[PDB]
RNA sequence: AGCGGCGAGUACACUGUACUUGCUGCUUCUUAGAGGAACAUUGUGUGUCUAACACAAGGAAGUUUAAGGCAACAACAGGUCUGUGAUGUCCUUA
RNA sequence: UGCAUACUUUUCCUCCGCCGAAAGGCGUAGGUAAUCUUUAUCAAUAUAUAUCGUGAUGGGGAUAGAUUAUUGCAAUUAUUAAUCUUGAACGAGGAAUGCCUAGUAAGCAUGAUUCAUCAGAUUGUGCUGACUACGUCCCUGCCCUUUGUACACA
């Protein structure tokens, strides 16, 4: 017997844990999922228990690990996003990056709403920290998805 | 010491560097442009003592 | 200072003012006359 | 070994094993900074 | 029947569906009664450090408990419950005479 | 009297003492306290009536003084009189 | 026959059940003789005085109060009474009389019919109250 | 003192239609007259609750307390000792640290309750919860209230 | 008797009895009240109208209250350190007792005693 | 019949200022039986003009931190004062209050030079001054607040410089004169 | 969650009121989902009689009704490696 | 006093009934919660009636002294709590400076967070419900146009 409040929190915690586990495991995957080769994963979960932004971020991280010219990679990513039908994007990469000191680099394409509950709704955001030569490079990707309609527009027929 | 009644016709501009004072036009029944320190509207009546001595407009 | 005593249009303050007394004594006097703030005539 | 059952050093964060600043309400047992990051996934939305 | 959940609209939809199911036949269904939403509020201090004018943030996990009654046999109620449904809405059926 | 106190039971002693001490006694005394007591006894046995016996270096400051431990020295060093009784150990660590 | 309306000041909902009867007027289980403090007593009696004591010999009233402090409760009660009597008149007595009563109430003051919408504003961090911040020494 | 021109009639039937303090006083007086309830031993040098840091200063405070308790019982269905204590709570100034609310000394209350039950005014109900009024006691209380009302009218 | 003397060094002037009594170093308020109750004398009367016999009685009561009905837990200075009785200490006697205690503490070289000697806190307070 | 404190009717009251009438409304809808109104007197600029004068007085009395937000007490005090006025120095207390108010406003003030004062502001000042003086009288005296307040009111009515508020007003006037 | 409905009483009123045990149309209050309601609407001023403001009536409400939440761009060599198994190098490793 | 074996309520909110001045204790009862703690009332300011009577005063509760408990393996450099007593500074606060415009200031409490125990903290929540603006650029700080610059680490 466990109370409702207690249960809910516990469930949330479990969800979080699962997510983290997935992140740890699947560096080679276009990960989003969270709905329940894979046999091992299932076993692990049992033991424990008794277009998208995250994927893009992961891809970026992988690219960084591989060792590209950075800017080019970012551009490619942006292009991909555009192809996948995004109204707007934004990527940031801050960290060490070539020089020792500082250096945050923005990469926007289409328009990116930041403030309001629309932002909360109509953007998928993701954050990965790609470990590299002499520290960490800091990805953050932010995608504005196709709307189910924005509050700013007033479409007269 | 003797107070004379002056009904306010129009409130001109809020003077004083710090903003507490107002410029006011008042009829007894002659036009006397005077200063006031506190909330005043049209129709309200002032308590003027030294009647014939006016203020500077904005 | 004003050390008022005990041994020897009605309100307690007035009484205190007049005969130089503690206000408990004033209250007592009032009660006697009759026989948390006060008013009497 | 000395009694590690009731005190700040008894239990810890689930996430990073830190003995400091644990949200101990509703048996969450996450140190508050970590909770702040995972508040979305747990289902804690800021309204007001 | 008690329907505990986190997401309001979804819960409402579920309730509606069950009502619809009931209205088929044989079910003296009392209307959906939504219960007092006992909101889990956490007030965490933002900022890992002690720097910056200490802004807090009131999170609210607001649980919606929903309640609904019936005079029926178990199998039928089970069938009714089967609207497919998903991991989000937590259902519990009580099959008591009292 | 002191001798009388020494003679009588532990329960009686506990009853006599102030309440914290009593509570502690009720709770128990731990494995170290017993050892300490034993050591004290040994010291007493070894003693000379002219000059006091060898000290007993002690890490912990928690111990209540009982008629067992009168006449000896303990821990820096502190001599234990019958005037002290239920007033704890301590007297160890602070400057100025 | 019997009519149920509420008052509302802050939190403090006084629910006035106004029924056919002899003219007693009560609170939970107690007469309006009590209320509590002698000073505020008039704020409850005022609508009755306005309308007239003879008009309420046809109408019994019970009032259930819940929530709030003292003064707020009193206000709520008053509001309930005001809404209550008028509501009764609108249904079971004539319209002209009701209108007259309303006019009388308006002439006296607001708050009897229409409610006080004010409520305790949320306290904000960096302070004790709503607006009142802490203190900087530089 | 209390009386005034009101816009209604008062059904002076039960104690809820009586002014409290006066009623309590009257009841105390009645008790005194009877000699129906004692003044134990410790009563005459005890403090009614943590927060009071001082004795009552009323002489026959016990009687008053009893009267109050009776009224409380009448008001509520089933009322414990804890509840009673809570009811007779005050602010405890902790000198320099700010005030807290202070639960009353329950022992005296309990004693009073016991006395009442012995006399046949209150009743430990096996159904429900702790000690309500006994019907006879209630009736007596009502009668007293009525008497008080009559006196006031006079 | 506007101005009075119940014990070693008092004033007890025009004030209402209980508060006059409280001038002594059994200045309890509550204690005073209890004493008055024990005596059976009207506390609404002033200090100046009291009889000498009454005063004497009060004094007697104050000295060893344990044998009187007035209870045990109440008494100022609980066990009296000197392993024996429980008694209210009263007036300059109290002060003397305190002094003795302090001396004892000093002799012991218990931390509290040392602190007292120094002129520092004792309580556990900071004063930084 | 319409009444205040079930005692002083204010149908008998008189005014004879014009300006003050315009400022303070003791009227048909500003009728009141006990000061405590939960009115919305500060949501507008001039809505304080609708406010009954007794209420204002009570509010003024309410001041000073450790006595702040104790409306009932203030009301009681004012009632007591009124009673005193009625009894000793026999007159309709409302009238006396009105007179005091009339007296109280400094008609000309100083600034960073001399300027005139709006009626409402003057009234407010008077209200403040009377209460402040009363408070001062009370503080570490004995007398009692209600009595002191009553005395102050009477002094104001008289127009006599034994009380504090009047003195203050006079001083202000003098200052104004000096300025211009 | 209540309100009544009504049995059962215990007290007192007039020719109903206060209070408990037992049984089971209404939704004003109690809960909480979806809707509605204010837009300066009508009235009158001031305003390039533009954007707009002030007053009055209505009204639950007329300072985007009140309060928050969200938080662009760019930084600060601001803070935090003492939140982290985010993390580089250097140190330390019986 | 130790281990081993068997078996079952208790680990948090406390109703209630008894013991206890008090704190607390013991026994039991409901509650994994709109059901029970408890909420048609868990608080204090309130208010009413008494005692004081302007007197460092019964304002004030610092500092101290000695017990009775509770928490904990452990309470001294006193966890906190209670009981008795001790009766310090302070008679409204200098130079400076903070917060605030309507359910707001202030007062009054109280829930929660920390929590084995411990709010004088924070964070929420309410209850009593003022004054004064309804503006201005005088100061302070930001922002703007113009202007000047040898500053750009500004
Ligand atoms: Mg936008
Ligand atoms: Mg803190
Ligand atoms: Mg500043
Ligand atoms: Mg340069
Ligand atoms: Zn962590």
């Amino acid at each position: 017997p466990i109370s409702k409040k207690r249960k809910f929190i516990n469930d949330g915690v479990f969800q979080a844990e699962l997510n983290e586990f997935l992140a740890r495991i699947l560096a080679e995957d276009g990960y989003s999922g969270v709905e329940v080769r894979i046999r091992e994963l299932t076993s692990l979960v049992q033991k424990r228990f008794f277009l998208c932004a995250m994927a893009q971020a992961e891809s970026l991280r992988y690219k960084l690990l591989k060792g590209l010219a950075v800017r080019r990679a970012c551009y490619g990513v942006l292009r991909h996003i555009m192809e996948s039908g995004a109204k707007g994007c934004e990527v940031i990469v801050s960290g060490k990056l070539r020089a020792q000191r500082a250096k945050s680099m923005k990469f926007r394409d289409g328009y990116l709403i930041s403030t309001g509950e629309p932002s909360k709704r109509f953007v998928n955001t993701a954050t990965r920290s790609a470990q590299l030569k002499q520290g960490v490079l800091g990805i953050k990707v932010k995608i504005m998805l196709p709307t189910s309609i924005l509050p700013d527009n007033i479409s007269v027929l | 010491e003797k107070s004379k009644l002056a009904k306010v016709e129009k409130v001109l501009g809020r003077t004083g560097s710090r903003g507490g004072v107002i410029q006011v036009r008042a009829q007894f029944g002659r036009f006397l442009i005077r200063n006031v320190k506190g909330p005043v509207r049209e129709g309200d009546i002032l308590a003027l003592l030294e009647t014939e001595r006016e203020a500077r407009r904005l | 200072k004003l050390n008022h005593a005990v041994f020897i249009v009605i309100t307690p303050s007035a009484i205190a003012e007049k005969y130089k007394v503690n206000l408990s004594v004033a209250r007592a006097v009032i009660n006697h006359l009759a026989d948390s703030q006060k008013l009497y005539t | 070994v000395h009694p590690k059952k009731y005190g700040q050093g008894s239990r810890q964060c689930r996430v990073c094993s830190n003995k400091h600043a644990i949200i101990r309400k509703y048996n969450i047992n996450i140190c508050r900074q970590c909770f702040r990051e995972r508040a979305d996934i747990i289902g804690f939305k800021k309204y007001r | 029947i008690a329907l505990t959940s986190k997401n309001l609209r979804a819960i409402e939809k579920v309730c509606s569906d069950i009502m619809k199911g009931a209205k088929e036949k044989n079910l003296n269904v009392s209307g959906p009664v939504r219960l007092p939403v006992k909101t889990l509020r956490i007030t965490t201090r933002k900022s890992p450090c002690g720097e910056g004018t200490n802004t807090w943030d009131r999170f609210e996990l607001r649980i919606y408990k929903r309640l609904i009654d019936l005079y029926s046999q178990c199998e039928v109620v089970t069938q009714m419950t089967s609207i497919n449904i998903d991991p989000v809405v937590e259902v519990e059926v009580i099959i008591t005479d009292s | 009297d002191l001798d009388k106190l020494l003679d009588l039971s532990q329960d009686e002693l506990i009853k006599l003492f102030k309440a914290r001490q009593r509570r502690k006694f009720q709770r128990g005394i731990s494995k170290k306290a017993k050892s300490l007591l034993k050591k004290i006894r040994k010291s007493k046995k070894n003693c000379e009536p002219g000059e006091k016996p060898n000290p007993v270096p002690t890490h912990l400051r928690n111990m209540t003084i009982i008629p067992e431990m009168v006449g000896s020295i303990v821990a820096t060093n502190v001599e234990i009189k019958p005037e002290m009784i239920g007033y704890y150990l301590g007297e160890f660590s602070i400057t100025y | 026959k019997r009519v149920q309306t509420f008052g509302k000041k802050k939190t403090a909902v006084a629910v006035a059940t106004v029924t056919n009867g002899k003219g007693l007027i009560k609170l939970n289980g107690k007469n309006l003789d009590l209320v509590e403090p002698y000073i505020l007593k008039t704020k409850v009696y005022e609508p009755l005085w306005l309308i007239g004591s003879g008009k309420l010999k046809n109408l019994d009233i019970r009032i259930r109060v819940k929530g709030g402090g003292q003064t707020s409760q009193i206000y709520a009660i008053r509001q309930a009474i005001g809404k209550g009597i008028i509501s009764y008149y609108q249904k079971y007595v004539d319209e002209s009389t009701k209108k007259e009563l309303k006019d009388v109430l308006l002439r006296y003051d607001r708050s009897l019919l229409v409610g006080d919408t004010r409520r305790c504003e949320p306290k904000k961090f960096g302070g004790k109250g709503a607006r009142a911040r802490y203190q900087k020494s530089y | 003192r209390l009386l005034e021109p009101v816009p209604f009639v008062k059904t002076n039937n039960c104690i809820k239609d009586v002014d409290a303090d006066l009623f309590i006083r009257s009841y105390a007086t009645h008790l005194k007259l009877h000699n129906k309830i004692t003044y134990p031993k410790w009563c005459t040098f005890v403090k009614t609750g943590k927060g009071r840091k001082l004795a009552p200063l009323n002489e026959d405070w016990y009687f008053i307390r009893a009267s109050s308790i009776l009224r409380r019982l009448y008001l509520h269905p089933d009322i414990g000792v804890g509840f009673l204590r809570r009811q007779f709570s005050s602010k405890q100034r902790r000198g320099v640290a700010p005030n807290h609310t202070s639960l009353a000394s329950g022992k005296i209350l309990r004693s009073i309750l016991q006395q009442l039950e012995n006399l046949g005014y209150v009743e430990q109900n096996p159904k429900k919860k702790g000690r309500r009024l006994t019907t006879k006691g209630e009736n007596a209380i009502n009668n007293f209230a009525r008497y008080i009302n009559k006196k006031v009218y006079n | 008797q506007h101005i009075l003397r119940i014990l070693n060094t008092n004033v007890d002037g025009k004030e209402k009895v209980i508060i006059a009594l409280t001038a002594i170093k059994g200045i309890g308020k509550r204690m005073a009240t209890v004493i008055c109750k024990q005596a059976n004398v009207d506390p609404t009367k002033r200090a100046g109208e009291l009889t000498t016999e009454e005063i004497d009685n009060i004094v007697h009561i104050m000295s060893t209250p344990t044998q009187f009905k007035i209870p045990d837990w109440f008494l100022n200075r609980r066990k009296d350190l000197k392993e024996g009785k429980n008694i209210h200490v009263i007036a300059n006697q109290l002060d003397s007792y305190l002094r003795e205690d302090l001396e004892r503490m000093k002799k012991i070289r218990l931390h509290r005693g040392l602190r007292h000697h120094w002129g520092l806190r004792v309580r556990g307070q900071h004063t930084k | 019949d319409i009444k205040l404190f079930k005692k002083w009717s204010y149908e008998e009251i008189n005014i004879a200022d014009l300006s003050l009438v315009d400022c303070i409304a003791v009227s048909q809808k500003a009728c009141v039986y006990t000061p405590h109104t939960a009115g919305r007197y500060q949501k507008k600029r001039f809505r304080k003009a609708l406010c009954p004068i007794v209420e204002r007085l009570v509010n003024s009395m309410m001041m000073h931190g450790r006595n702040n937000g104790k409306k009932l007490k203030a009301i009681r005090i004012v009632a007591y004062a009124f009673e005193i006025i009625h009894l000793m120095t026999g007159e309709n207390p409302l009238q006396v209050f009105v007179n005091a108010v009339q007296k109280g406003g400094p008609r000309e003030d100083s600034t960073r030079q001399a300027v005139d004062v709006s009626p409402l502001r003057r009234v407010n000042q008077a209200i403040y001054l009377i209460c402040t003086g009363a408070r001062n009288a009370a503080f570490r005296n004995i007398k009692s607040i209600s009595e002191c307040l009553a005395e102050e009111i009477i002094n104001c009515a008289n127009e006599s410089s034994s009380s504090y508020a009047i003195k203050k007003k006079d001083e202000i006037e003098r200052v104004a004169k000096a300025n211009r």
